[PDB]
């Protein structure tokens, strides 16, 4: 059940580091 | 449901594996790469972090994205 939440916080911290490059 | 002490840590981790292992050269390549092709006032933006958001996932090496798995678990499940 936690299984499809652990892919949407590591999946959320990803899209998260493609912004961290893409604002500089 | 997090204790965000753990969220700013494994946070602070994805970035310095994702610097080491070359992900972040790639990712800017890719931009570069892209705008060069499309024009900078031609493009959309998010038009754009959209588009390469499935290439960016499939990118990370399986020996990251275990590690990553691993904390992401223990925290979900304390």
């Amino acid at each position: 059940s936690l299984d499809e939440a652990a892919n949407y916080l590591y999946q959320s911290l990803l899209d998260d580091a493609v912004v961290g490059i893409f604002n500089e | 449901t997090l204790r965000s002490q753990d969220k700013a840590a494994l946070k602070e981790l994805l970035h310095t594996r994702l610097v080491e292992c070359g992900w972040h050269k790639d990712i800017k390549e890719m931009i570069r790469n892209i705008i060069m092709e499309r024009g900078v006032d031609n493009i959309n933006r998010d038009q754009l972090a959209a588009q390469i958001v499935p290439q960016a996932r499939a990118l990370v090496p399986e020996v990251v994205k275990n590690e990553m798995m691993l904390r992401v678990h223990a925290a979900l499940d304390k």
